[PDB]
RNA sequence: CGACUCUUAGCGGUGGAUCACUCGGCUCGUGCGUCGAUGAAGAACGCAGCUAGCUGCGAGAAUUAAUGUGAAUUGCAGGACACAUUGAUCAUCGACACUUCGAACGCACUUGCGGCCCCGGGUUCCUCCCGGGGCUACGCCUGUCUGAGCGUCGCU
RNA sequence: UGGAGCCGCCGCAGGUGCAGAUCUUGGUGGUAGUAGCAAAUAUUCAAACGAGAACUUUGAAGGCCGAAGUGGAGAAGGGUU
RNA sequence: ACCCACCCGACCCGUCUUGAAACACGGACCAAGGAGUCUAACACGUGCGCGAGUCGGGGGCUCGCACGAAAGCCGCCGUGG
RNA sequence: UAAGGCUAAAUACCGGCACGAGACCGAUAGUCAACAAGUACCGUAAGGGAAAGUUGAAAAGAACUUUGAAGAGAGAGUUCA
RNA sequence: CGCGACCUCAGAUCAGACGUGGCGACCCGCUGAAUUUAAGCAUAUUAGUCAGCGGAGGAGAAGAAACUAACCAGGAUUCCCUCAGUAACGGCGAGUGAACAGGGAAGAGCCCAGCGCCGAAUCCCCGCCCCGCGGCGGGGCGCGGGACAUGUGGCGUACGGAA
């Protein structure tokens, strides 16, 4: 919006901390069933805990 | 310099003081869109910033 | 008009982040929740939805202080000791 | 569900007349063998031995 | 059969256990047991494993009465590594190949205080048996 | 290299006060590294420090928190932190003497009236 | 709708039952807690009959029952005042006593009467120390049984 | 007595349940007036309570309370009870002289109801189908 | 023969049935039966050399101490350590620690405004200024201090 | 073909045999290379890059929005665009 | 039993209906799923045991249950039905 | 013998911690959930709520040569496959 | 126009304590439907059941007869078997529906007020010493405070009790 407030603000930064993929050292981990992080939010599509 | 979100600019002139034994003109603190607090700080114009940032290793 | 057209003025809004339970769902100008009821000193739980009360049980969280009474509890409450050292 | 009657309970001279009928049969060379026990070999079918 | 009534005998239950083994554990189930020369002297059928024991092959392709010094011990793989038991990969690079503690022999321990501690730990309870059993 | 629990137990207060900053000064150098690339081997040691630098903060915490409960144990009241956590409900039990008090009536009686081992058939 | 001949009948299954369905999946394991619970009962009691106290004889109510006779609940005062014991002794020898127990005919007393006595002669009075007083009996009657007495103590047999 | 709170009358269902004026609360006054003295005083242990008047709109009662925390009560053995945590609120589960009178439990033919713990718990037990394992 | 269409079979696709596995469920049982103002449950935000998610933890942040164990952890790095030494790594967990909201407590929810005591720079108690620390919810009980009343008396 | 378990007989037990339920979940056709990719006048030439240009970029021309703008800035909303 | 030919026969199933190839509805195709269960009470029939009796519950005695939450036994054997 | 009070035990236990078992289910089943599930996703909100297990004994997961801008191939190799 | 008792009331960031929310399978107190059945429906039924509110504990509640009975009498509470689908209720329709006895599981009984006697013989908090201190206790010593006669403590409570 460009007036946010400091709790909304937090709130967004980590939202755009999780955003990032995979390192892809963890594919080559032992025990590993993970491909792709399929928790990637795109913000044109799917609109945030807002 | 990156800083603790909870900090002042006085805690922050204060902490740039006894760290690196220096003087601060001004401290100019934003937030990045992160988290991290950044810290833009003028030093007195008797220093030298590329001399303390030699010193503190970044360069 | 009552559909597309009338989609278009949804510029503001009602509920927000509520602070106890975390869900936007503090109504801004009611000031509770609708989900714990915030500012109500008894969280908001309702029989009907055994769905929701799961939702949210103990369980659930962290239990980070109940997670270490059960420990404690289990070998007996034993307070300001130690092992025999070495 | 669990309450099923799963139990079956059964008339007590009945369920002695059974394990009477399987002690009978437990002599009976025929039925023994007949049940698959290779007693082709044993001294004697109500086989009874010393109490060592 | 087993009478103790709070231990499992549960596929499920008993694989889980095995899976989800802690390290310390692991060190147990990864045992390996000793050369009859060595089984005459200690008087001990076998031995956790450890990172610089001599050791045989006795099953598999690598099966062969080589004496290998042990490379490491992935308690993560259930496997350990052997010194000439290994597999040249597509680009030349050699592979350490794992073979499973249990299909191995111990020919040479490698002897520190603790281990030789924890030998005259098994020896003596082996040997406390006998004299019960006689 | 090694900073162990094991002997600053002994150490004096301001001598575990030096160390940790040297260790916080030790910190900060290698985070500064680690934005500059620095090198692998530098960006082992800030694990190391940090758990060092623990370690340090620990035997201090330890060594403040003994010394205080020292100094309460004989007065009657005493902070809080001090005090016995077992469970809420276990900090309002009674007493240990106050759920043992007969009424001299009930004593009376015990003394009287004591049940007697007996059997019979003989 | 009722087809040719049969009870006209009335189950009670209209309200949720299901909901209160008692199963007795645990009536074995509980029958073993019983019963360990009992011989744990029995050893911390240690020679103390198993039984409990002994227990009056009385007829049963009713011109029904009337002609059977059960233990009851406790001795009269009558009952130990007749004997004489102190009420308040007789719960420390095992003897049960009710205080409510009124007493109309005199077939019902002395038998009961009867009863303590009997069981007073039969009774092996451990001192309270292993030093000898008083009441408490000869080390041969202590010797030969610190033994318990499984069953009900002097039974009635009708 | 106790109307029933239903906005207008609209106590919507079968004309059994149409009564909103003339009907009339389970428990007491002086319960209620027990109960109040309860919420209140939370630390406070209700023991008992006494009348001491009636207007017409209101009626008056006095309600003895305990710390259960006061070493003179803690020590004193004869009181020492009430400082177990299961006395805690015995005015709200029906437990006050008052309140038991509610609750309609007096031995003999009079009662039945209540014939385990309390009314509830004998429905409870006479409608469950006890289920046995042989039938 | 030609193309096309139909039928059958071979082989290949598409698709994921079947079968075989099962660190998951479902049911029955046993023992115990423990949360919280000494701050619960729950939420938030943080924390990894490279780590997004799950988990684990709390600015001592994938954990500190202690005790038991006795050579690893390992995707790669790097390292440590003398694994003839409190000693890697796991487990336990009694010592220590435990950011912010939350019954939630200085008052407010902006993360905004405060008061009162002490400490360091600032002064040289000059109050300011800055930083740190400790207090500052409501209700209620036992006492304590200060009181109020043409409430009931006494002496003056 | 496949690559790790499986069956006969005598008894017992059942969540035991499908074509349909505008049945449920998943998959696949014909329809079909069909309908369709038509609101708001407009494109053209050369070059550059480049494996590759109707669409990128630069230059040149021809056009439109025509200051109640297809321009220049905010509010709310988005949340790194 | 695969394909083709020819002669004769031969309307599409399911369903409700007095009457369906119907201008009556459901159905593009294939896979998997998918509906008379269990408890209680009654009645009659049948099989077994005992029989003017029969009965087993509930309880108890015998075990840490590996198989057992079985099996066995009870002046409780009959309070009681 | 009411209008005052306390009291263990046999009793209950689809929540909790920790175990044991099964004539149960075997990935459209069994819990919504065998998996980064009360997750993603939807809804202003109360609330709603999925899908999704399996290379191999071992990664030995295809070095190298060659065609192509590349995806894709052709040979070669690994594997008992 | 004072000073002093008490009574009733305030205020303290006064000293020291407690209560607040959670969980909710089981438990206690309230509150309380309507689908439904009756082949319609209004009483009845569904049901003192779902939802609603309150408060707990490892269990809760109950409990030591203002009881049963009508017998040659039993003798707190809870639980099971039975009583019994019985007595009873009911548009006497649908439907609903206990108790005593009897046999078991278990088994345990007690305390006040009052009435009276006893120099308040009682309690709380201070402060000093010795032990003990991670469930704040013992013993001693203080003209150290207060509560209390508008009644604390010992004896005693119907099974009788006191002298
Ligand atoms: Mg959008
Ligand atoms: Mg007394
Ligand atoms: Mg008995
Ligand atoms: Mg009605
Ligand atoms: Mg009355
Ligand atoms: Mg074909
Ligand atoms: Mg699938
Ligand atoms: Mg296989
Ligand atoms: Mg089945
Ligand atoms: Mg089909
Ligand atoms: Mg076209
Ligand atoms: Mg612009
Ligand atoms: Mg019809
Ligand atoms: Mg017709
Ligand atoms: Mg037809
Ligand atoms: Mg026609
Ligand atoms: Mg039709
Ligand atoms: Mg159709
Ligand atoms: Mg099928
Ligand atoms: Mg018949
Ligand atoms: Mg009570
Ligand atoms: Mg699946
Ligand atoms: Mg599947
Ligand atoms: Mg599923
Ligand atoms: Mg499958
Ligand atoms: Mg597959
Ligand atoms: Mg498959
Ligand atoms: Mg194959
Ligand atoms: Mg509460
Ligand atoms: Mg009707
Ligand atoms: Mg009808
Ligand atoms: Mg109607
Ligand atoms: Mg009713
Ligand atoms: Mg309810
Ligand atoms: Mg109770
Ligand atoms: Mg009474
Ligand atoms: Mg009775
Ligand atoms: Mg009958
Ligand atoms: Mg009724
Ligand atoms: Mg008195
Ligand atoms: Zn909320």
């Amino acid at each position: 919006s460009s007036h946010k407030t400091f709790r909304i603000k937090r709130f967004l930064a980590k939202k755009q901390k999780q955003n990032r993929p995979i390192p892809q050292w963890i594919r080559m981990k032992t025990g590993n069933k993970i491909r792709y992080n399929s928790k990637r939010r795109h913000w044109r599509r799917t609109k945030l805990g807002l | 310099f990156i800083v603790d979100v909870k900090a002042n600019k006085h805690q922050i002139k204060q902490a740039v003081k006894k760290l690196y034994d220096i003087d601060v003109a001004k401290v100019n603190t934003l937030i990045r869109p992160d988290g991290e607090k950044k810290a833009y700080v003028r030093l007195a114009p008797d220093y030298d910033a590329l001399d303390v940032a030699n010193k503190i290793g970044i360069i | 008009t009552k559909g597309t057209s009338s989609f278009g003025k949804r510029r503001n809004k009602t509920h927000t982040l509520c602070r106890r339970c975390g869900s936007k769902a503090y109504h801004l100008q009611k000031s509770t929740c609708g989900k714990c009821g915030y500012p109500a000193k008894r969280k908001r739980k309702y029989n009907w939805s055994a769905k929701a009360k799961r939702r949210n049980t103990t369980g659930t969280g962290r239990m980070r202080h109940l997670k270490i009474v059960y420990r404690r509890f289990r070998h007996g409450f034993r307070e300001g000791t130690t092992p025999k050292p070495k | 569900k669990t309450w099923r009657r799963w139990h079956r309970r059964v008339n007590t001279t009945q369920k002695r007349y059974a394990i009477c009928s399987a002690l009978a049969a437990s002599a009976l060379p025929a039925l023994v063998m007949s049940k698959g026990h290779r007693i082709e070999e044993v001294p004697e079918l109500p086989l009874v031995v010393e109490d060592k | 059969m087993k009478f103790n009534p709070f231990v499992t005998s549960d596929r499920s239950k008993n694989r889980k256990r095995h899976f989800n083994a802690p390290s310390h554990i692991r060190r147990k189930i990864m045992s390996s047991p000793l050369s009859k020369e060595l089984r005459q002297k200690y008087n001990v059928r076998s031995m956790p494993i450890r990172k610089d024991d001599e050791v045989q092959v006795v099953r598999g392709h690598y099966k062969g009465q080589q004496i290998g010094k042990v490379v490491q011990v992935y308690r993560k793989k259930y496997v350990i590594y052997i010194e000439r038991v290994q597999r040249e990969k597509a680009n030349g690079t050699t592979v350490h190949v794992g073979i499973h503690p249990s299909k191995v022999v111990i020919t040479r321990l490698k002897l520190d205080k603790d281990r030789k501690k924890i030998l005259e730990r098994k020896a003596k309870s082996r040997q406390v048996g006998k004299e019960k059993g006689k | 290299a090694k900073i162990k629990a094991r002997d600053l137990r002994g150490k004096k207060k301001e001598e575990l006060l030096k160390q940790l900053d040297d260790l916080k000064v030790e910190l900060s150098q290698l985070r500064v590294a680690k934005v500059t690339g620095g090198a692998a081997s530098k960006l082992s040691k800030i694990r190391v420090v940090r758990k060092s630098i623990a370690r340090v903060l620990t035997v201090i915490n330890q060594t403040q928190k003994e010394n205080l409960r020292k100094f309460y144990k004989g007065k009657k009241y005493k902070p809080l932190d001090l005090r016995p956590k077992k469970t809420r409900a276990m900090r309002r039990r009674l007493n240990k003497h106050e759920e043992s008090l007969k009424t001299k009536k009930q004593q009376r009686k015990e003394r009287l009236y004591p049940l007697r081992k007996y059997a019979v058939k003989a | 709708a009722p087809s040719r001949n049969g009870m006209i009948l009335k189950p009670h299954f209209h309200k949720d039952w299901q909901r209160r369905v008692a199963t007795w999946f645990n009536q074995p394991a509980r029958k073993i807690r019983r019963r360990k619970a009992r011989q744990a009962r029995a050893r911390r009691i240690a020679p103390r009959p198993a039984s409990g106290p002994l227990r009056p004889i009385v007829r049963c109510p009713t011109v029904r029952y009337h002609t059977k006779v059960r233990a009851g609940r406790g001795f009269s005062l009558e009952e130990l005042r007749v004997a004489g014991i102190h009420k308040k002794v007789a719960r420390t020898i095992g003897i049960s006593v009710d205080p409510r127990r009124r007493n109309k005919s005199t077939e019902s007393l002395q038998a009961n009467v009867q009863r303590l006595k009997e069981y007073r002669s039969k009774l092996v009075l451990f001192p309270r120390k292993p030093s000898a007083p008083k009441k408490g009996d000869s080390s041969a009657e202590e010797l030969k049984l610190a033994t318990q007495l499984t069953g009900p103590v002097m039974p009635i047999r009708n | 007595g106790r109307k029933r709170p239903v906005p207008k009358g609209a106590t919507y269902g079968k004309p059994v349940h149409h009564g909103v004026n003339q009907l009339k609360f389970a428990r007491s006054l002086q319960s209620v007036a027990e109960e109040r003295a309860g919420r209140h005083c939370g630390a406070l242990r209700v023991l008992n309570s006494y009348w001491v008047g009636e207007d017409s709109t209101y009626k008056f009662f006095e309600v003895i309370l305990i710390d259960p925390f006061h070493k003179a009560i803690r020590r004193n053995p004869d009181t020492q009870w009430i400082t177990k945590p299961v006395h805690k609120h015995r005015e709200m589960r029906g437990l006050t002289s008052a309140g038991r009178k509610s609750r309609g439990l007096g031995k003999g033919h009079k009662f039945h109801h209540t014939i385990g713990g309390s009314r509830r718990a004998a429905w409870r037990r006479r409608n469950t189908l006890q289920l046995h394992r042989y039938r």
